[PDB]
């Protein structure tokens, strides 16, 4: 498994607490390393002290890619994106949260959705 | 060889707006007179009944927002209370040439697409996807909520060669099932008349007229538009139908959905209905996606590896990825 | 495992229609196919301001100059005729069935977990009570909101419509059965089968029901009234509308749908008011208070998720009450 993937796995997903049942725990304790115990911790505090941990080399990648896909699957709320092109129709719709959908914006491809993120952000 | 960087088919099964009138039973045959279902605009008062997230789960501020109701207009449509059935009419058109690109970027993959699509045709040809649809005609599905709670659905199908009227099929709707695709006597000449048609012999254009014994006076469902709820005043439209000059109606692509649900060959369960036939097939009622991409068994992975690396998917696989090229769209990037 | 789902959708389950109002005399009601239709006239009104004052506003002159310049109106009114003083209420009932499966769900664990719930509890006690209480709301004429308060004879006749032609028919007085105690007689335990049956899904049922109401000759009678738009010359507008389908005064159908489902005596206090509607955060508008609040452990959603996710189902007065108000439909989720 990549490794901007657990960067934007970290990024992506909602901050949740007491999210982590008593198998991945139990896994992840004693599997990752020997500085902190992660009882109660959100998501992003978690995936940040695991990302720095494979940045400041001292645990494996494998290791890594099984925390990561762990923390992945034990997850299952995302936030939204604000921003969805359809690519070979070449649009771009917009998150509407009055009506839960996705309401026309403009016509454009990647460039100008990069453009559009840059500007207001990438979630909403 | 590689996709083209432009590919894009157009829909080769094309129906109008099916719009609704209504009436009496047993004089539906002398039904070409029948008044329209006009949408009318009532005044609802709604209350709250959404969950709470334990931030306004207070005894007082609940109570305070019990007090302030939520007034509304909708529109809504109903029979007459001297008519009892509701009349659906549309006309479908099978165009043909399915698998034949509208605008494509490469000739050398465009050649070999029409190669693969005529080897699926002529080693088996549109008979299994023209027996579908005519099952998704002959049970009445485009009534969608209009066939819930119905008494009995009667669904007649003319041929209109030149005006003229050359065949005529009558089915009852509720006879033959909504999930089971078994094979009747009747409907298989529609399923000839549409595989003549989706083949290129002949231009087939069916008038479908469906008859739905709802009740008297009771509530049809029509399409719904769209509202760009902004802000609203002491009472303002929260709710809005299709009308096509001043006459209720079902959208032409939601009469067009109810034509391809034909796709029972996903890897979940066969035996949970059929579902549309899309690019990781989707429903947004049980909010999932069969055919999931990390699976093999999307249209996009199994279009290229049948097209590309000559991969021939399975022969149920091959009904899907043909009825995805009778749907249409842009495919390829 | 097994969080709630996003979102969560029911259909209606019990459809009624827009009952429309005609106007007869009595014992001449069982004719009732060419009584004309109670028509919505518009009538002035004049009224002197009669608002409660604050402390500061009781001059004795602001007020003489106050009251000598009037409020003028052009209200409707919806009056029987002069030579009629039966009220007939008629509309069609239809139920459908299949009080289990959503309509929408992001989840697909609860959805089935749901199934097996409903299933389950119809299994254990089937539609018998629910049904037996939505005959007392269709025996006494309770979807007559404001005819029925001080009619003299009240009469209700439901027919089962099966072929377009009547299977058999129920008459009942809408008097002697009351609005709080329900009294399981034997028509309305035949109408409770029938409609449990409809609602099991073991057919299809619609009911045509049609309600006379003695209400007096020439009386007042009340259908439903609509709101305003408050769009184009603003001054002199209606300032009452009552609804009409086709010029023929009518009540609104989720108002009979609502006096059909008031059954559940099961809230908190369930004694001083009687049965009220079923609702999540079971609540009256007229009281103006939530009978069943979630700082209580008596809701509709706290119910369910106990039922669903902790398998610890309640009592079977609350399990009525939950599939009752998954027999009414809404959406349930975030929003």
């Amino acid at each position: 498994m990549k490794k901007i993937e657990m960067i934007e796995i970290s990024q992506n997903r909602q901050n949740l607490t007491a999210f982590l049942h008593i198998s991945e725990i139990k896994a992840i304790n004693a599997k990752l390393a020997d500085g902190v115990d992660v009882d109660k911790k959100s998501f992003d505090e978690i995936c940040s002290i695991v990302l720095e941990q494979y940045q400041a080399k001292q645990i494996s990648n494998k290791q890594a890619s099984e925390i990561f896909e762990t923390l992945a699957k034990a997850n299952k709320s995302f936030k939204i994106e604000k921003f969805r092109c359809s690519h070979g129709y070449n649009e771009i719709y917009k998150y509407s949260p009055d009506h839960e959908a996705y309401l026309f914006y403009c016509k454009g491809g990647q460039g100008q959705l990069n453009k559009l993120i840059a500007e207001n952000g990438r979630f909403m | 060889l590689s996709t083209a960087s432009v590919l894009a088919f157009e829909r080769k099964l094309d129906p109008s707006d099916a719009l609704m009138s209504a009436g009496a039973w047993a004089q539906r045959d002398a039904s070409q007179e029948w008044p329209a279902v006009t949408v009318r605009e009532k005044s609802v008062r709604g209350t709250i009944s959404n969950r709470l997230k334990t931030k306004d789960r207070d005894p007082a501020k609940l109570d305070a927002s019990i007090q302030s109701p939520n007034l509304q207009t909708v529109d809504v449509a109903n029979l007459p209370s001297d008519a009892d059935t509701l009349k659906v009419r549309f006309t479908l058109r099978v165009l043909g040439g399915a698998g034949t690109p509208s605008a494509c970027n490469d000739a050398a993959y465009r050649d070999k697409l029409l190669q693969t699509v005529a080897t699926y045709v002529n080693e088996q040809g549109f008979a299994e996807l023209a027996r579908r649809y005519a099952h998704n005609l002959a049970n009445a599905r485009f009534l969608w909520r209009n066939r819930v709670g119905a008494e009995a659905v009667e669904v007649r199908i003319n041929h209109i060669r030149q005006g003229e009227v050359a065949r005529t099929w009558r089915f009852d709707a509720l006879a033959i099932g909504l999930r089971d695709f078994k094979a009747d006597a009747e409907l298989d000449a529609l399923a000839e008349l549409i595989a003549s048609g989706l083949s290129g012999s002949g231009h087939v254009l069916l008038e479908v007229v469906a008859f739905a014994r709802i009740g008297d006076g009771q509530e049809v469902f029509p399409s719904q538009e769209l509202i760009l709820d902004k802000g609203d005043k002491k009472g303002q439209k929260s709710k809005t139908l299709y009308s096509v000059r001043d006459a209720a109606a079902i959208h032409s692509q939601k009469i067009g959905n109810a034509l391809r649900t034909i796709d029972t060959w996903y890897p979940d369960e066969d035996g949970l209905g059929p579902i549309a036939v899309e690019p990781y097939g989707s429903v947004t009622s049980q909010g999932k996606a069969y055919r999931q991409p990390k699976q093999k068994l999307d249209f996009y992975t199994l279009l290229d590896n049948w097209v590309l690396r000559d991969e021939a998917p399975a022969v149920e696989q091959q009904h899907y990825v043909i009825a995805n090229l009778i749907r249409g769209g842009v495919f390829g990037e």
